[PDB]
């Protein structure tokens, strides 16, 4: 006997690791670690120069925490992981997946503690996640220096001594590595799951994807029992409409409406930010040197790719090619080429060489597009850098962007324009602040803007909507509301708050199959009898008609004496009292008293008359 | 005192679910108890469990269960947990947490009888639930608690429960009972029938394992369990396209199930589609059905059943050969492996072309050696296959001359296997004429030496081999036999014909040990002569080179020490120390490096050698202290280094307790006996007494052993070669190179570094990668790691230096391999 309660161990607003439990389903939503957290350490680079080696000494004879402008750790970035301790992984059956993003911490919970069950997701997201983990481990294992940061994690009494932004986060269990074993031994468990499937896990609860349009496979799984509408939302967008835009034809009478992904930037304009980025790239290619745009692997970068392709009809002349440095670049390109069914209905997925998502990237490949998906001796043909280079990277410490930043660190000649807003200003450029670059941070991101979730809640008319984080308060360095409207009450979640907001009391299943029985007559409730021997098989008690009801109802004395006379009885004397009626039958000396909701019969030693009177009085009421 | 802090933190705030959960997360993610006060902490945690916030109670129970695993599962804690769980059946997760705590406190430490494993099982069995409350938990409870070697009726009647997810717990518990014996009955197999048609996942994948184990227990008490469960296993594995997880487990179970009687009537019909009681396939329909993770298990079961049964190979070799065109890098090597494991009592007439072409489609650097090992151990029917293999090996040689050793070895094995099959091909391989005798091939040609060594290896048991030889073949054999013997054997051609080191080492060591009471110059020249002799012996002898080099290094240490003690500085004024007057200022560092090398480079060291080398290091530190104090002008720094030296002496004497009364009249024991008095005077007279004592202290004898050195090789991977200026730029990396192999490194993982010495002042030391360390030759290793090089333009092709080093506890380096220069690679 339990209820649904989300046990979330994270306080990340972009990602989520909620676990919406149930009575017998025990389902868990997507689980993700802290991706933007491993940036305070030294960046992982090859061919260590002399500039990033000799710096200021540590504070109080540490010899493991260098300092150059800010605090840094010269060791492994030491990837973060949520607590996930007060819930054992031995009673878990399935883990949910998001849009190719929520598997960075997936192999850490598959072959470590528990989770011996199955897993359900779609093909494009799982393939992009595989490529992401592959490029991540490829960027980690290059120059694999040993861990030398296992001393400041404990003894937190002195952890608050260093400068801020370093002691704000605690250390519970961080793994820092994948060893190329669980990452490829855990991927051989995924099943082929499409959109709106009928997998029917555990024989009672059903999940139905929604396929919201944000990226290639932004599916919002909707776990639901016989009578329940638990809705989980990972990512959605109502402005791009290219990758099968979101539809609201199913989530009408939702229950909890777990909303996780948000935009976090309400002041910027997508069209305006793309326009200013185009102007910036044009003005920096007109004069100066090469251009560097540190971006993520395949996914969100495709709109920027299409914009820079269509920008060739502007003041920017030719001879401005595009380099793409990524170990999984060719695989990502061929996967975007092969994946075309997950596009829009007729706007994008036309199949007549007009996919408008990936075919345009190959249509312009014959004019000026050299791929070169490596850095190990491939640019020896021509080296002048009149181009723009995009290097995939999980963060600003693992990818090859740090080598290129140390290559042409001179300012007024290159750009450091970013595309992912899941970082900061003073910490992201902390080891590179002794420069004079423009430091532009155009936030390319469209994830359920505040102007969209408002109209979504208006057209949904929801109830008991749960808020993911404590952002119900106005954000810092801003002067506005930027909150969500709730009629009943605004909930709250934290690192270890297992709040219970649900009550499924086995509403209606009944395992109805081959039910044939009589039906009585009444005003509006035609009651009937039931059958025993349910013989349940799997989450369904199919109580079929095969091999004690109580009584209720007032019995009239007038109809009683009428049926006594017309059945064969005689010499029956009836008198009245203050509220009841007393009837005497001379045979066997039967005395019967009928009061308001009361009947009492007294007779002598006789069996046949007793059972006769019993069956005569029992057919005057309805059986319940 | 660990429980008092937890109680204070829990009673300070006393929130509904904030303070309790925070304290639980702070106490669970922290360090363990590792003490005897764990019972008090467990009692304090259990005292606050009977309250609200069932989630906090479950978290505290889980924390107590995790903490009780550090050898703290006593009888009192188990009794307390049993008494608490008897009435804590309020929530669903609370009972599961209590059962897990009972399992961690009873099935991890006690593991015995007398209410240690039987009472908890009965308590868990009597604690049944109504709807998926503790069933999945008490199943593994009773699974990890074995009562005695006689408890199966409960699982037998629970095998037909409501929730199919409880059958998984039942089957894992019954497998846990199986892997401990327990005399499993034969009736379960009948119940196993109702497990074959389950209409669910994660059950049949274990049902095939169940039928496999119950068939492999004993094929009696019943046709008669002979080739009967194999039919059911094949029927369950035939639906491989319906589940990618239940098909590989079925093949892995059949791999061991094939060890039964294996009746031919049920085995020969399985290799065909149309059955000839067996009415299923899964042999010719289980290969080209889905992903290769089940194909691997299928071929594993195939080779496992072909190894035991000598038959069935002649009708499965075709199927094992025709599965090569699979365009998968995994199935190819697995096919090579399953063919090498079955290379016995097999034939090869025309199926060779489908198994040899795996070397032309791609490089396959790691598969080529396996293919060559396969081609040499197999048998060929006719000479056409021999000729095909020979011309293919010649093509691989003229296209890839980087693996000629494997080709020569495989040709040697092929010639030693069947030498008759090449007899009708001798005048066809080498170009010979019956009446010309011309066209002499090249001597150093890597294309003719292979045929030569093949003929020489096939010339062992041939009656008349030289009857078809040419004129130069005899001299070629005479030259190859006398140059190498591991490939060319001995023949009977008519043209051709046909512990001193240990005692010497012992004599040298006893001469160094005994002859020590003489003049300093005589001792010095004796040490020099013995060092030269030991170096010559190490350069000459091979198997006795490690101990010889060890003794030579020890004698060099002693010689440098005795030369430092005979320096002219002590004969001249001390407080002057002009310059170049003490040869020990630069000799103490060399002695320390020599001790580090003697301690870390060698593998077979004994504790006696360790204490002797530590005494030598302490003597070197004392010499360095003396040399520094001889020139130090400030009296204040003297106290610091003298206290440091006394601290090192105390640490040494505290770490080494035994073998101290063994060493007589040694510097260490003299300092240990005199140190209670040296801690009362000025560091000046302290170091004076230290100096006058170290002069004629002793000469400790080192015990020899079977130690070996730790050196590397100079493999052609980016080794010394011509200029070969590669094309690259100044911006990005130049290129990538490959390192060399290793020999006798004593787990080179996390021990061997790779240093890169650029012509500039900068030097980069790339850390090793543990994934590339290969060990198929225990006693010899191999290091194939990519090295990254990048620098600004050089305007020339001067030089570059890459080298291997070693790692220490704190920090140190050891030069092992000879300095090998790399390619120029002008950017």
């Amino acid at each position: 006997c339990l209820s649904g309660h989300p046990t979330l161990p994270c306080n990340v607003l972009k990602f989520k690791s909620t676990t919406i439990m149930l009575d017998c389903g025990l389902d868990m939503t997507s689980t993700l670690n802290f991706l933007p957290l491993p940036l305070v350490q030294s960046p992982r680079l090859s061919n260590l120069p002399g500039w990033s080696l000799k710096d200021g000494n540590a504070f109080l004879d540490k010899e493991l925490k260098e300092c150059s402008g800010h605090v840094f750790v010269d060791s492994v970035p030491e990837f973060c992981l949520p607590e996930t301790e007060l819930i054992d992984l031995s009673t878990v059956d399935v883990i949910l997946i998001s849009n190719y993003h929520c598997m960075m911490a997936l192999p850490y919970i598959t072959e470590h503690t528990g989770f011996t069950g199955t897993v359900y997701a779609t093909e494009p997201t799982v393939q992009i996640g595989r490529l992401l983990m592959e490029e991540l481990v490829n960027f980690i294992e290059r120059v694999p220096k040993a861990q030398s940061a296992s001393l400041w994690k404990n003894k937190d009494i002195q952890r608050l001594l260093p400068s801020p932004l370093k002691d704000a986060v605690e250390v519970s269990t961080w793994r820092r590595c994948y060893t190329m074993q669980e990452v490829n031994s855990a991927l051989s468990k995924i099943q082929l799951v499409g959109y709106s499937q009928k997998i029917e896990l555990f024989g009672a609860v059903q999940v139905t994807p929604l396929s919201s349009g944000y990226a290639l496979g932004s599916s919002n799984w909707i776990i639901q029992s016989h009578y329940e509408k638990v809705s989980y939302v990972s990512g959605s967008s109502l402005l791009t409409t290219h990758p099968q835009p979101m539809d609201q034809a199913s989530l009408k009478n939702s229950d909890v409406l777990v909303l996780t992904g948000l935009t976090q930037i309400p002041t910027a304009n997508p069209d305006g930010m793309v326009g200013e980025f185009c102007s910036n790239l044009a003005l920096t290619v007109r004069n100066g040197g090469n251009v560097l745009v540190p971006c993520y692997p395949s996914g969100v970068i495709y709109d920027l790719l299409e914009c820079l392709y269509q920008y060739i009809d502007s003041a920017g002349l030719s001879s401005v090619p595009l380099y793409f440095i990524s170990p999984v670049a060719n695989s990502s390109l061929e996967f975007s080429q092969i994946f075309a069914e997950w596009l829009c209905h007729n706007k994008q997925s036309k199949v007549y060489l007009p996919e408008p998502p990936f075919p345009h990237a190959e249509l312009i490949q014959t004019n000026k597009l050299k791929h070169y998906p490596s850095i190990h001796g491939d640019f020896s043909n021509d080296f002048r850098q009149p181009c723009v280079v995009f290097t995939g990277h999980p963060s600003l410490r693992f990818g090859d962007v740090v080598h290129f930043m140390e290559l042409w660190g001179k300012s007024s000649l290159n750009t450091v324009i970013f595309t992912e807003p899941d970082f900061s200003y003073l910490e992201a450029l902390a080891p590179y602040q002794p420069l004079a670059m423009k430091c532009i941070y155009c936030p390319i991101d469209t994830r359920l803007n505040f102007i969209q979730v408002s109209k979504l809640l208006k057209e949904v008319q929801p109830l008991h909507v749960v808020c993911p984080e404590q952002y119900t308060q106005p954000p810092p360095a801003q002067s506005h509301r930027m909150d969500l409207m709730i009629d009943c009450q605004p909930p709250a979640m934290s690192y270890r708050r297992a709040e219970v907001l649900a009550l499924p009391f086995k509403r209606r299943y009944e395992k109805i199959e081959i039910m044939p029985e009589l039906a009585d007559s009444l005003v509006p409730m035609e009651i009937k009898p039931g059958i025993s021997l349910a013989t349940v098989s799997a989450v369904l008690h199919t109580k079929d008609n095969k091999h004690k009801p109580l009584l209720s109802g007032s019995i009239p004395v007038e109809q009683f004496v009428q049926t006594l006379e017309k059945h064969g009885f005689s010499d029956i004397k009836v008198e009245d009292t203050a509220k009841g009626h007393i009837v005497l039958l001379q045979e066997a000396e039967t005395l019967i008293q009928i009061e308001e909701d009361s009947t009492h019969i007294i007779c002598d030693n006789d069996e046949m008359l007793r059972v006769r009177l019993r069956d005569l009085v029992l057919k005057f009421l309805q059986k319940f | 005192p660990s429980k008092s802090a937890a109680l204070h933190i829990d009673l300070c705030k006393a929130t509904s679910p904030a303070d309790a959960l925070q304290y639980l997360l702070q106490f669970a993610r922290k360090p363990v108890e590792a003490e005897s006060v764990e019972g008090v902490v467990r009692i304090l945690l259990e005292h606050y469990y009977k309250e609200n916030d069932p989630s906090v109670r479950l978290k505290i129970a889980s924390l107590l269960g995790l903490l009780s695993k550090t050898a703290g599962f006593s009888p009192d804690c188990i009794m307390d947990d049993a008494i608490n769980i008897l009435q804590n059946e309020k929530s669903h997760q609370v009972l599961a947490q209590l059962l897990d705590t009972l399992l961690a406190i009873g099935t991890k430490l006690p593991e015995n009888q007398a209410i240690q494993m039987r009472l908890v099982d009965v308590a868990c069995k009597h604690l049944t639930d109504t709807s998926h409350g503790v069933r999945n938990k008490c199943l593994q409870l009773l699974g990890n608690l074995g009562s005695l070697e006689k408890v199966q009726k409960i699982i037998g009647d629970y095998f037909s429960d409501q929730d199919p997810r409880v059958r998984t717990a039942a089957i894992k518990a019954m497998l846990q009972l199986h892997e401990r014996g327990l005399k499993l009955h034969q009736t379960i197999y009948n119940q196993a029938c109702k497990l074959l048609s389950d209409d669910y996942e994660q059950v049949r994948s274990a049902a095939v394992q169940l039928i496999w184990v119950v068939s492999q227990l004993y094929p009696e008490s019943i046709m008669v369990s002979d080739g009967s469960w194999v039919v059911r296993v094949q029927a369950a594995k035939l639906l491989g396209s319906m589940e990618q997880v239940s098909s590989h487990f079925l093949e892995q179970t059949l791999d061991k199930k094939l060890m039964s009687d294996l009746r031919r009537k049920r085995t020969a019909h399985e290799r065909a589609k149309e059955l000839y009681s067996g009415a299923c396939g899964a042999f010719v329909h289980g290969l080209e059905d889905e992903m290769y993770e089940v194909r691997i298990a299928a071929v594993e079961a195939l080779c496992m059943l072909a190894q035991s049964s000598p038959s069935f190979a002649e009708k499965c070799l075709d199927f094992l050969v025709d599965m090569f065109n699979d365009e998968i890098e995994e199935v190819r090597l697995q096919s090579i492996h399953t063919m090498r494991k079955i290379s016995n009592n097999i034939t090869l007439r025309e199926d060779q072309l489908d198994t040899v072409l795996a070397v032309l489609e791609d490089s396959s650097r790691d598969i080529r050696e396996a293919l060559h090992e396969l081609l040499c151990c197999t048998n060929v029917s006719t000479k056409e296959g021999i000729h095909l293999a020979l011309v293919e090996l010649l093509k691989n040689l003229t296209k890839y001359p980087t693996d000629r050793d494997s080709i020569w070895k495989c040709l040697k094995f092929l010639g030693s296997r069947h030498p008759t099959l090449v007899l009708p091909l001798v005048p066809e391989l080498l170009s010979t004429h019956p009446f010309f005798d011309t066209a002499e091939p090249d001597m150093d040609d890597p294309a003719y030496i292979a045929v030569l060594v093949l003929i020489f290896n096939a010339a062992k048991t041939c009656p008349t081999m030289p009857a078809l030889f040419s004129d130069h073949t005899f001299r070629h054999y005479a030259y190859l036999r006398d140059s190498l013997s591991h490939l060319v054997p001995a023949l009977r051609l008519p043209g051709r014909k046909l512990d001193p080191s240990q005692q010497f080492l012992q004599q040298s060591l006893e001469r160094v040990y005994s002859l020590q009471h003489l003049d300093p110059q005589g001792a010095q020249e004796l040490l020099e002569f013995t060092i030269r002799d030991l170096q010559r012996l190490g350069e000459l002898q091979s198997e006795l080179a490690g101990v010889a080099d060890f003794s030579a290094t020890y004698l060099r240490c002693q010689l440098l020490l005795i030369k430092a003690l005979q320096e002219k500085l002590w004969n001249v004024a001390a407080p002057l120390y002009l310059k170049q007057s003490d040869l020990a200022s630069a000799a103490a560092k060399q002695i320390m490096e020599e001790t580090y090398k003697m301690e870390f480079m060698y593998s077979g060291v004994e504790n006696k050698q360790v204490v002797i080398i530590h005494h030598m290091r302490l003597q070197a530190k004392a010499l360095q202290l003396i040399v520094t104090a001889r020139t130090t002008r400030g009296l204040d720094p003297l106290f610091g280094m003298c206290e440091k030296f006394l601290q090192e002496v105390d640490f040494f004497q505290r770490y080494f307790i035994a073998d101290l009364p063994h060493l007589q009249d040694s510097f260490v024991d003299k300092l240990l006996d005199l140190m209670p008095r040296l801690m009362t005077s000025k560091p000046a007279e302290v170091v004076k007494i230290l100096q006058t004592m170290l002069r004629q202290s002793a000469f400790l004898h080192l015990p020899l052993p079977e130690q070996i050195h730790k050196a590397s090789a100079t493999i052609i991977e980016p080794a010394g070669e011509s200029d070969n200026p590669l094309r690259f730029t100044s911006g990005l990396v130049v290129a990538l190179d490959v390192d060399a192999t290793l020999e006798h490194v004593q787990d080179p993982q996390n021990t061997v570094k790779v240093q890169v010495l650029y012509p500039d002042g900068q030097a980069q030391m790339i850390h090793p990668k543990p994934a590339d360390f290969r060990n198929p030759g225990p006693g010899r290793h191999r290091l194939i790691t990519q090295v990254y090089l990048s620098h600004t333009a050089w305007t020339e092709a001067c030089q570059v230096e890459v080298r291997l080093l070693l790692a220490y506890n704190s920090s140190a380096r050891i030069p092992k391999c000879p300095w090998m220069e790399g390619g120029e690679m002008s950017p």
